[PDB]
């Protein structure tokens, strides 16, 4: 199966 | 023997301020992976692979002005809730934290965010990456 990595980089 | 059936999961960091990123990796985050292992005699071996990598870290696409640079995701084994040894992609390791006395197993891992290239070249905005995880007992 899979593991997703996510987020939001902010300046 | 039959390999375990791994359930998909997501590790979400929410908002991450670029200025706070450590090149070596910080923003440590613990996460779990659930799986169904009909055959669970012996010890579990897990192997994690990814299509885009850099020196044993997952290289997140479209996160730097330079396409070959960018955000990095480093993975680590777990030792009783404490971060353990780094995981080498493509090689087997035995999870240090496994729960579930039945076929339903859950392992704990840790991940850190780092980056390749200059911090000033990092691109703000939503990012996403994926890795494949296989597991089986032996």
């Amino acid at each position: 199966s899979d593991v997703a990595f996510r987020g939001n980089l902010l300046d | 023997v039959p390999a375990c059936t791994v359930s998909n999961t997501t590790v979400d960091w929410q908002d991450v301020e670029i200025q706070t990123l450590s090149q070596n990796g910080n923003h440590e985050k613990e996460f779990t992976v659930n799986m169904r292992c009909p055959y669970n005699l012996g010890t579990m071996k897990v192997t994690i692979t990814a299509t885009n990598t850099y020196n044993n870290a997952i290289l997140v696409q479209n996160t730097s002005n330079t396409s070959s640079d960018g955000l990095l995701v480093y993975l680590y084994n777990s030792n009783a809730g404490n971060i353990g040894t780094a995981i080498t992609l493509g090689t087997p390791f035995t999870p240090g934290k496994i729960t579930g006395n039945n076929a339903d197993k859950t392992i704990s891992l840790h991940a850190k965010l780092g980056y390749k290239g200059n911090m000033q070249n990092l691109i703000a905005g939503p990012f996403s990456a994926t890795a494949t995880l296989v597991a089986s007992y032996s």
